[PDB]
Order: C-alpha cells, then sequence, then structure tokens
RNA sequence: GAGGUAAAAUUC
RNA sequence: UAGGGGAUCGAAGAUGAUCAGAUACCGUCGUAGUCUUAACCAUAAACUAUGCCGACUAGGGAUCGGGUGGUGUUUUUUUAAUGACCCACUCGGCACCUUACGAGAAAUCAAAGUCUUUGGGUUCUGGGGGGAGUAUGGUCGCAAGGCUGAAACUUAAAGGAAUU
C-alpha cells in the first residue's frame, strides 16, 4: 500500500553502511530470525540493509495514528543509548524512561513513576528485560531493536540492528525520530532531507 | 447459539487471534492488538482508519510475534519479498 | 500404553493379572479363605451366645485412665474364651 | 564512630537543590541562615544539617555530584548536551569519501539496486 | 531428595571408573568424586629467596617449582578450609573463584 | 468520593463504557475494584471457608486468618478472591476486593436442543489447581448442580442451572478445590466451538476512540 | 535400629533355629 | 517398531495444533488416513493436503486452518453396535451438537452421523472435534 | 599463579 | 573347595593410650583374605533410585566417531598427495546450558512432555504402617545362603516434598 515514495533512498543508504548497522552478530545466532544473508567470514553475519529500512517504516507507522502522543515510552538502560531517548521526547510527546527502569511502573498504580503507555520501544531485550516482562501483564505492544543473537520472546515487529559499536544504535533512533516527523506532517517534503544534523543522536563520553 | 425465534442469546463472541486462529480469552493478559495506519501521498496519516492486527499471548510466549506479523502484513500488500514463504 | 496391554485378542492377560492383584485387598482376602469362618470366633454370624466366666478390670489405654469393666465370655458353638464389653453406665452389677 | 542519619541527609538534599544561590562553602554563613529559612526544632540537629551541606558544597566545585541537581546543572548540562560537532561527522564521508565495503557487503548493494561508491577490501580468515 | 544432577561425581554413563585414595585421611574414593587441587608451589618460600641469591655461586639460576597432584575426600575438604557450603542457587556456579 | 488514576478508570466515571462485556473483548486488565461496581451493582458476596494459618516464630506463635470469598450474580459472572489477614473480619473485607478484580465470564449453552433459555455449559472443561481436577460436564434440564456444596454455591452464583461434575485428588481442602473449578469455568471461552468459524473484523478498542477523556487530564 | 543389623540379627536367628530343628529329626 | 501408522500420523497434527504450526509432515501414511483426512476436510477441520509420491510410502503436508482442537485415535479397533454408538459419543465428545466419532463401516471410513442415516456399523478408529 | 590444621563433652 | 603365590594392606586376635567403663575410634604387630589356575556361590545404594521399541514437540554453545564441501591455514623436496588445524553442513554418541508452551504434591523434568480436551505396541511390580522378607512347604547350593512366600495378632497413623 506504499506506492513509490517510502522505498530506500541512496542518500540514506550511505548512513547505514558507514555506521556499521549492517554488521550482524557473533557465532551465536538465533534461528527465529531469517535475516542471515551472505555472512562475512571470521564468524560475523551481515544484516540486510534493504530489510532493515522496511522493518523500520512499520515501526514508525504504529507510532503514528495514536490520539495521545505521550503514551509511547522508550526504554533504555544501555549506556550507548541513553542520549538517543531523551531527545525522542523533544520532538514527539513520548515520555522516556532512561537509566533504571524502576520496576513496578506498568503495574503498581500506587507509586509516583507509574506510567501507562501504549507502545514500548526497547533498545535491547537483554538489558531491558524487565520492560518486556511487565508489558505482558497489562497488554502493551513491544518494539525492540533486536540483534541477531538477542532473545525474541514477547516482542512484536523488530528492527534488526547491531549493538556492539558506538554509532550503530544512535543512527537508528535518528531514522525512527525522522519518520515520525514526516508522518504527522511538519515537514511536508520527503525528497529534501530533514533540517538538523544526525550527529545529535550519538552518545558522548564523559571525558 | 440462537433459538427458535429471534433472541441472539449468549453474547460476547470473543476475539480470535489473527495468526494462529485461536480464541483470545478474558484473563489472557499477554494479548496484543496492533493498530496500523492507512497513509497516502504527502503525509496525511488520517488517524481513525486503522488496520487492526490482533495477536494472542501464546505467540508472544513462544517468541514468534515478529515472524507472525511478517505474514499477516505482507499479504495485505504493504511489504515486499523481505518475508519469504519458502524456508 | 500405560503399562497394561491393549491387544484386541488379549482379554486372557487382562483377566489373570486382575486375579493376581485381587489378593491385595482386605475384603477379597477375608472372604475366600474363610477367615470369618475359621478364626474371628463368630462363625460368619452377627450375634452369638455365651457364658460369663469372670469379670475383668481392663485398664484403658493412654492418654485416658479408666477401667472399662469387661467380662470373659466362653462361647457355646465354638467354646473359645472371648473378652466382652458392657456398653452402659453400670450394668456390670446387673450381670453375674 | 559517628554516621549521620537519613533525616539529616533528607533536609540537606532539600537545601542544596534549591538554595545554591545565597549559600557558599563557608559554615558560618550556612549556620545562621538556617535559623529563618528552615524550621529546625533544636540546635544540635541544625548544626548537623549545616555541617553536611558544607561537606557537600566542597565536592561540587571539584567534581559532579551524582543524584543531586541544584537547578544549575539543569541548565548547564542541556546547553552542553547539544554539542552538535562540525562537518567531520564520521557518517558523511569527507575523509576517504569512498565507503569501505567488504565483499559480502558489496553483494548486498547490488541486491537492492541502488548506485553507491564502493571500495572493495577483502578481509582475511 | 535429589539435590544434585550427577549427585556425587563426574561419571556420565560409565558405572565404575577408578578408586583412588585420599592424602589427608587415606579414604578410598572414586577419581571423579574426589576434588582436585593442583597445588603448585615454589621450592623455596618468599622469605628464603633473598638469602638464597646471596648464597648462590651461580650468576643466574632458574627457580624450581614443586608440582604435585593430590586429591581430597569430601569429609576432609570441608573441615580443612578448601571448599565451603554455598547457597542453593549458587551451587550451579561451576567457575573457579578468582 | 473517588478519584481514578488508571486510564480505564476515567472512562467508567464518565460513562463511555456501559457494559462489562466491552472490557472483556480486548482483554483489558482491571486493577481498581470500583470499575465493575458502577457497571453491575447486582453482585452478592459469599464467604466459603475461614481457616487459621500459623507461622512458627521465636517467642510464641504467630497466626493469621485466610478468607475465601466468592462473589458474582447470575448471567455468567463470578469472582474468586482469597486474602489472608491478621483478623477474621478484616480478611473478608479484602477478600471481596480481590474477587472484584478477578471477574471472568462463563459461557453457558444447551444440552442437545437450541430451544431457548440456556441453562447448562456448552462443552466439557476441566481446570487443575494443585491436585484437584474438576470436570464440568453438561447436564439436561432440571438435573441440578451435582457437585460439592462449596462447588455448588460457586455455580449457583454463576447462572448455571444444571451441570455434572467429577473430581479427582484431595478435594477435602477448599483452597485448591474452588480454584480448580474457577479455571474450569474460564476455559469455556477458551475452546474452539463450531458455528463460531466466521471472522469478525477485529473492532476498535475503546481506549482508541475515547482517548480524549482517557488521559492524564 | 539400623536395617542391616536387624537383618543380621534375623540371619543368626535362622542358623540357631534350624540347627535345633535338625537335631530333632 | 511401528504398530499404528494412523496413530503416529495424528500425533504430528495434535502437536501442530498446540504449538501453532500451520502444516504437518506425516509418514508412512496409508490410504486409510487418506479416507480419514477427507472426513475432516469435508467438515472443515483441516484445509487442503497434498500427498507427495515417492515409491516407498509417500508423505502428506496438511495445511490446517487452526480450527481443530484435537483429532485422536482409539486403539485397538473395537467392534461397535448400532445400540452402542451413544456410549462412544457421550464419553469422548464435549457436546451433543458437534463432535465426530468416525468409525469404519463396510461403506468406508465414515463419521457416526452418517452411519445413523445409512444404518450401518463396524470398527472404530478415532474421534474428531 | 601459593599463604595451617583434629584432646575429652554421657542422660532428663 | 583344591594347588601355586603369599611384597604391601589387613575382618578375627594380641597389645599401647584415651575413657566413669572402651571388647571401639587412634598407635603397633599380625593371620584369613587381597593375587592366580581349576571349579562353585550368584546377592549390592548391581541407582540414572527413572523398562524397552516407535513417532512428534525448543532454542543455544561445546565435544567424541565417521563422511561430504572449502577463494582455507600449516608441514614441503619442485607444485603436490596425505596428516594436523580452521570454517560450513550432516548422521550416531556421552552430555550440558537457558527457558515452561507442557507435566508434577513439590523438589524438579527435553524428559518424568504430547494424560479427564483421560487409548502407538508391549513386559514386570505395588494397594495404610507393623508382624514378614518371618513361619511352613518346595527347589537350588559343599557350606554361608538364593528364589518362591503367608497367617494369627496389633495400630491409626507411618511416609514424601516444601516453608517458618
Ligand atoms: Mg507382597
Ligand atoms: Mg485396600
Ligand atoms: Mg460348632
Ligand atoms: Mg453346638
Ligand atoms: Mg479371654
Ligand atoms: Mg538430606
Ligand atoms: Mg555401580
Ligand atoms: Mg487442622
Ligand atoms: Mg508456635
Ligand atoms: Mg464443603
Ligand atoms: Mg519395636
Ligand atoms: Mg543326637
Ligand atoms: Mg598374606
Ligand atoms: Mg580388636
Ligand atoms: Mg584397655
Ligand atoms: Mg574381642
Ligand atoms: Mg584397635
Ligand atoms: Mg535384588
Ligand atoms: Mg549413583
Ligand atoms: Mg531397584
Ligand atoms: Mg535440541
Ligand atoms: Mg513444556
Ligand atoms: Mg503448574
Ligand atoms: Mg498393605
Ligand atoms: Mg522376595
Ligand atoms: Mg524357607
Ligand atoms: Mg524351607
Ligand atoms: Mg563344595
Ligand atoms: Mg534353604
Ligand atoms: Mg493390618
Ligand atoms: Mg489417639
Ligand atoms: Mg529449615
Ligand atoms: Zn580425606
Amino acid at each position: 500500500s506504499l506506492p513509490a515514495t517510502f522505498d530506500l533512498t541512496p542518500e540514506d543508504a550511505q548512513l547505514l553502511l558507514a555506521a556499521n548497522t549492517h554488521l550482524g552478530a557473533r557465532n551465536v545466532q538465533v534461528h527465529q530470525e531469517p535475516y542471515v544473508f551472505n555472512a562475512r567470514p571470521d564468524g560475523v553475519h551481515v544484516i540486510n540493509v534493504g530489510k532493515t529500512w522496511e522493518k523500520l517504516v512499520l515501526a514508525a507507522r504504529i507510532i503514528a495514528a495514536i490520539p495521545n502522543p505521550e503514551d509511547v515510552v522508550a526504554i533504555s538502560s544501555r549506556t550507548f543509548g541513553q542520549r538517543a531517548v531523551l531527545k525522542f521526547a523533544a520532538h514527539t510527546g513520548a515520555t522516556p524512561i532512561a537509566g533504571r527502569f524502576t520496576p513496578g511502573s506498568f503495574t503498581n498504580y500506587i507509586t509516583r513513576s507509574f506510567k501507562e503507555p501504549r507502545l514500548v520501544i526497547v533498545t535491547d531485550p537483554r538489558s531491558d528485560a524487565q520492560a518486556i516482562k511487565e508489558a505482558s501483564y497489562v497488554n502493551i505492544p513491544v518494539i525492540a531493536l533486536t540483534d541477531l543473537d538477542s532473545p525474541s520472546e514477547f516482542v512484536d515487529v523488530a528492527i534488526p540492528c547491531n549493538n556492539r559499536g558506538k554509532h550503530s544504535i544512535g543512527l537508528i533512533w535518528y531514522l525512527l525520530a525522522r519518520e515520525v516527523l514526516r508522518l504527522r506532517g511538519a515537514l511536508v517534503d520527503r525528497t529534501q532531507p530533514w533540517s538538523i544534523m544526525p550527529d545529535l543522536y550519538f552518545y558522548r563520553d564523559p571525558e | 447459539m440462537e433459538n427458535d425465534k429471534g433472541q441472539l442469546v449468549e453474547l460476547y463472541v470473543p476475539r480470535k487471534c489473527s495468526a494462529t486462529n485461536r480464541i483470545i480469552k478474558a484473563d489472557d493478559h499477554a494479548s496484543v492488538q496492533i493498530n496500523v495506519a492507512k497513509v497516502d501521498e504527502e503525509g496525511r496519516a488520517i488517524p481513525g482508519e486503522y488496520v487492526t492486527y490482533a495477536l494472542s499471548g501464546y505467540v508472544r510466549s513462544r517468541g514468534e510475534s515478529d515472524d507472525s506479523l511478517n505474514r499477516l502484513a505482507q499479504n495485505d500488500g504493504l511489504l515486499k519479498n523481505v518475508w519469504s514463504y519458502s524456508r | 500404553g500405560k503399562g497394561k496391554p491393549r491387544g484386541l485378542n488379549s482379554a486372557r492377560k487382562l483377566r489373570v493379572h486382575r486375579r493376581n492383584n485381587r489378593w491385595a485387598e482386605n475384603n477379597y482376602k477375608k472372604r475366600l479363605l474363610g477367615t470369618a469362618f475359621k478364626s474371628s470366633p463368630f462363625g460368619g454370624s452377627s450375634h452369638a451366645k455365651g457364658i460369663v466366666l469372670e469379670k475383668l478390670g481392663i485398664e484403658s489405654k493412654q492418654p485416658n485412665s479408666a477401667i472399662r469393666k469387661c467380662v470373659r465370655v466362653q462361647l457355646i458353638k465354638n467354646g473359645k474364651k472371648v473378652t466382652a464389653f458392657v456398653p452402659n453406665d453400670g450394668c456390670l452389677n446387673f450381670v453375674d | 564512630g559517628r554516621v549521620r542519619t537519613k533525616t539529616v541527609k533528607r533536609a540537606s538534599k532539600a537545601l542544596i537543590e534549591r538554595y545554591y544561590p545565597k549559600l557558599t562553602l563557608d559554615f558560618q554563613t550556612n549556620k545562621r541562615l538556617c535559623d529563618e529559612i528552615a524550621t529546625i526544632q533544636s540546635k544540635r540537629l541544625r548544626n548537623k544539617i549545616a555541617g553536611y551541606t558544607t561537606h557537600l558544597m566542597k565536592r561540587i566545585q571539584k567534581g559532579p555530584v551524582r543524584g543531586i541537581s541544584f537547578k544549575l546543572q539543569e541548565e548547564e548540562r542541556e546547553r552542553k548536551d547539544q554539542y552538535v560537532p562540525e562537518v567531520s561527522a564520521l557518517d558523511l564521508s569527507r575523509s576517504n569519501g569512498v565507503l569501505n565495503v567488504d565483499n559480502q557487503t558489496s553483494d548486498l548493494v547490488k541486491s537492492l539496486g541502488l548506485k553507491l561508491p564502493l571500495s572493495v577490501i577483502n578481509v582475511s580468515a | 531428595p535429589k539435590k544434585r544432577a550427577s549427585n556425587g561425581r563426574n561419571k556420565k554413563g560409565r558405572g565404575h571408573v577408578k578408586p583412588v585414595r585420599c592424602v589427608n585421611c587415606s579414604k578410598s574414593i572414586p577419581k571423579d568424586k574426589a576434588i582436585k587441587r593442583m597445588a603448585i608451589r615454589n621450592i623455596v618460600e618468599a622469605a628464603a629467596v633473598r638469602d638464597l641469591s646471596e648464597a648462590s655461586v651461580y650468576p643466574e639460576y632458574a627457580l624450581p617449582k614443586t608440582y604435585n597432584k593430590l586429591h581430597y575426600c569430601v569429609s576432609c575438604a570441608i573441615h580443612a578450609r578448601i571448599v565451603r557450603v554455598r547457597s542453593r542457587e549458587d551451587r550451579k556456579n561451576r567457575a573457579p573463584p578468582q | 468520593g473517588w478519584v481514578p488514576v488508571t486510564k480505564l478508570g476515567r472512562l467508567v466515571k464518565a460513562g463511555k463504557i456501559t457494559t462489562i462485556e466491552e472490557i472483556f473483548l480486548h482483554s483489558l486488565p482491571v486493577k481498581e475494584f470500583q470499575i465493575i461496581d458502577t457497571l453491575l451493582p447486582g453482585l452478592q458476596d459469599e464467604v466459603m471457608n475461614i481457616k487459621p494459618v500459623q507461622k512458627q516464630t521465636r517467642a510464641g506463635q504467630r497466626t493469621r486468618f485466610k478468607a475465601v470469598v466468592v462473589v458474582g450474580d447470575s448471567n455468567g459472572h463470578v469472582g474468586l478472591g482469597i486474602k489472608t489477614a491478621k483478623e477474621v473480619a478484616g480478611a473478608i473485607r479484602a477478600g471481596i476486593i480481590i474477587a472484584k478484580l478477578s471477574v471472568i465470564p462463563i459461557r453457558r449453552g444447551y444440552w442437545g436442543t437450541n430451544l431457548g433459555q440456556p441453562h447448562s455449559l456448552a462443552t466439557k472443561t476441566t481446570g487443575k489447581c494443585g491436585s484437584v481436577t474438576v470436570r464440568l460436564i453438561p447436564a439436561p434440564r432440571g438435573s441440578g448442580i451435582v457437585a460439592s456444596p462449596a462447588v455448588k454455591k460457586l455455580l449457583q452464583l454463576a447462572g448455571v442451572e444444571d451441570v455434572y461434575t467429577q473430581s479427582n485428588g484431595k478435594t477435602r481442602t477448599l483452597e485448591n478445590t474452588l480454584k480448580a473449578a474457577f479455571v474450569a469455568i474460564g476455559n469455556t471461552y477458551g475452546f474452539l466451538t463450531p458455528n463460531l468459524w466466521a471472522e469478525q473484523p477485529l473492532p476498535v478498542s475503546p481506549l482508541d476512540i475515547y482517548s480524549d477523556e482517557a488521559s492524564a487530564q | 535400629m539400623r536395617a542391616k543389623w536387624r537383618k543380621k540379627r534375623t540371619r543368626r536367628l535362622k542358623r540357631k533355629r534350624r540347627k535345633v530343628r535338625a537335631r530333632s529329626k | 517398531t511401528r504398530s499404528s501408522v494412523l496413530a503416529d500420523a495424528l500425533n504430528a497434527i495434535n502437536n501442530a495444533e498446540k504449538t501453532g504450526k500451520r502444516q504437518v509432515l506425516i509418514r508412512p501414511s496409508s490410504k486409510v488416513i487418506i479416507k480419514f483426512l477427507q472426513v475432516m476436510q469435508k467438515h472443515g477441520y483441516i484445509g487442503e493436503f497434498e500427498y507427495i509420491d515417492d515409491h516407498r510410502s509417500g508423505k502428506i503436508v496438511v495445511q490446517l486452518n487452526g480450527r481443530l482442537n484435537k483429532c485422536g485415535v482409539i486403539s485397538p479397533r473395537f467392534n461397535v453396535k448400532i445400540g452402542d454408538i451413544e456410549k462412544w459419543t457421550a464419553n469422548l465428545l464435549p457436546a451433543r451438537q458437534f463432535g465426530y466419532v468416525i468409525l469404519t463401516t463396510s461403506a468406508g471410513i465414515m463419521d457416526h452421523e452418517e452411519a445413523r442415516r445409512k444404518h450401518v456399523s463396524g470398527k472404530i478408529l478415532g474421534f474428531v472435534y
């Protein structure tokens, strides 16, 4: 149902190949993900760029057409993705939970950090395993940036990414935040690129 | 479930899972319903015209909600050869 | 097949291995060998008749401490000496 | 020998997070100011609060204090967090403009049909 | 009840392998049941290496090491502080403590 | 009077959700007991067993009281709540509360004729909590609830007129026996029955079209 | 008591009993 | 070794209904199962199935619609009287208005609701509901 | 990557 | 049981201490035995306390044995061929790790799963705890013993898992 526009542009394919997003996982490999295609030697695999972009526009399509814009809570306990979820609230409503998940947030309506979202976006299913577990009690769809070795239980439509390098996670958040601004039209044009630089969505060392 | 004349008795026909064709019951708290927007050219997502995909709690506990959504969304017409029927 | 045979021509094994397992009950054991007939001095009866030999002062078992005022009864049809109880509040004076 | 209780650390957290002006790292200006701006019942617990705020004001100018935001790291870190570095972006190729594309990655480019600059470097086993 | 998996040793489908004798109390025990400690040591102590370098007539000399493999039974590896009783969830940790 | 904090709880006071069976469609969790009180005041409380539970301590012997409360009117609505507390009267106050959050619908049908007024269950269901297995078997008209007197009152408060039951295991306890029949009545909807093979096109949740009032404000 | 030394108690009970039985035949 | 092929071919189907597999692969399926799979295909419990043909036994891939609770087997093949079908349709069928205890008559593998109309009986194989 | 260690102590 | 061996260890036993007593633990000495040939006996916590055959259900990393593919590595005399090793895959193994859709009273279990929505083929054993693995009878053995195996009577608890 997407006629001609929403395909992979060559101006965005240089961003994915240079940020090492196409690098897969180690010798460990989950059978549930049919994303292995022309595995490079020394044990690694190659994530399909043409499949990553198309599984990313369905993730931004669920974020759209929601009446409250603030019920999309991004979860991040990984140190490489703490900066890319606070600026996810600067453009959508999208209240984040960074650092500690403080469990008892989806249930336990007594506490002061009780959030009742509609769509939970997860950086990594291993470290944010409490967000996936508590979402199975209160009926929340879960989107996760699953690696090829990440567990894929209790998660919906996922974007195959790498989480081993500094630049592989943050550019995916740049693509998710851009497509939820092209939808719900603030920038009416899709041919011209988005206004500001993609270096803003990358974690900075304290040194 | 009806009777001799009129009277559609015993209401609440429950929801069925779109993947495994199983009944999603009341206390199944792992059930997930997906709302997918109908978009067109030049923005305009038009909130209100949804594509409702309902998934049960068994598919998520098995760990196949990522793969069952690939079958149920490509046959509607909004994907391409990413998901292969041959395996 | 849960241990038991399920053959269509195997009703003989299912009727012998029951008879090899009926000897584990109590009710099936007391009926065939005549335990009510040989031992347990009532010969398959409900009541009987006897002669008092002497009176007993049988002390009750723990934790209770009482004397149950029993008697010794010798039967007529067998001749066995069987202890007996008086289920009232002082009918031992009513018997001799 | 002596460890402060929680109620000393509770009130000292309430003082630093909102009274970072009008207070310095000197004890004598931290002691006589709590007589009016706070309602402390006794002198002994009052000096223990001001004795612990003075201990924490010493370690603010030395380094960042974790878990305490005193209405000035809310402003100075947000103007720092938008770093926006210049055209040396490490994604947009300006130094060695052709992309370092391996052999199996080069087959992925021709599979999707787009035309990109590719520099083939064979990796060893 | 069955608190373990192999329940005494490292025998997986053999029945019987080899009996060995303990070094502390001369107890007969199977070889995979007795725990092992490759107690490698220097032949001299850390305090006797200073006086041996002054008494040596050699310019350079490689220090020998006394290697020995000695086994323990279960009863004389707990009285001696070698192994300790652990919690129920930490029994499964088979990594050597560093 | 009462201030809701759950997103579903603000659609209850406003009146956008009218029937409980609209909440049962989308498997919506119920975390506050005022939700199904303003939509169905016809529930009736009933206590089943109050037994003392004890914990051995250093100085003396600590004891509490467990209360088993089964609520629910007719027309296929029950609720089972088991709560322990330090008193007898305090345990039955919070035993009603858990039973209000655990409301599950019961599908009843016919024995062998679609004549009218459904009285018995549709299919044979069996729940298992602990060792107790309760096999609910559909009965003809006027047959009565053939069950234990603790299981009978849970089925008299269920809208089921006639049912046949079979048990197995240590059914002398009432902790695992009443919970085994509570799984069994919930398994009536979890069974693929024919003449339900038609596909309804998955209607929109009430949290999507009534999200203007169902917010923080 | 221990089920082995009750077994050997009945074991020497057998040898003592059948010896008295064998000298009366 | 193998004793009942029809019993070993339904266990692959029932495990597929529980795990959610939309297809099975059974072997060494005979034509008794072929006349049995057409009973469920007529009533709608399974979709289409394709008997592949090697020379040995053949394999079947049953595309299932997910509308099947359990299709079982009754071993061995008991003899069934007309006055004894009420005993089998009450023990192992959940309700009276549906459920199909199939039983092999001289006309073929056939459910009990058609055996009442044809007034024949025979040996039992299993049950479909 | 090595770093200490065995007296006797029965019953209500 | 009958020969050969009989270095150590060492049921019996003798002594030295400990101890109220110590026929023990500990110390020392030392037969039978441990070894072997030719026969017997044939029980073990002979335990994975889990019959065997067949099918299906779930992911992951190792390893053994065989085999097939490498733009492979190394040994090299002139390139080889093997062998070793690496990568990928597949059978037959001993297993293990994470999980629970399932099972169980629970501990736990890829099997103890596919079991009240209780039928794949098939063999053996058990029916409250004692008295009894006893009595008697039969049979086997040189003997010690093995196998088969009750009753009278007595009791209402015995027992399993887990929590404090
Ligand atoms: Mg016996
Ligand atoms: Mg009995
Ligand atoms: Mg007589
Ligand atoms: Mg007479
Ligand atoms: Mg007498
Ligand atoms: Mg123990
Ligand atoms: Mg052995
Ligand atoms: Mg009691
Ligand atoms: Mg007590
Ligand atoms: Mg009762
Ligand atoms: Mg005794
Ligand atoms: Mg004589
Ligand atoms: Mg000797
Ligand atoms: Mg001695
Ligand atoms: Mg002495
Ligand atoms: Mg002696
Ligand atoms: Mg001695
Ligand atoms: Mg034996
Ligand atoms: Mg063992
Ligand atoms: Mg045994
Ligand atoms: Mg496996
Ligand atoms: Mg399972
Ligand atoms: Mg369970
Ligand atoms: Mg008995
Ligand atoms: Mg025996
Ligand atoms: Mg005998
Ligand atoms: Mg004899
Ligand atoms: Mg002899
Ligand atoms: Mg004998
Ligand atoms: Mg008895
Ligand atoms: Mg008593
Ligand atoms: Mg304890
Ligand atoms: Zn030892």
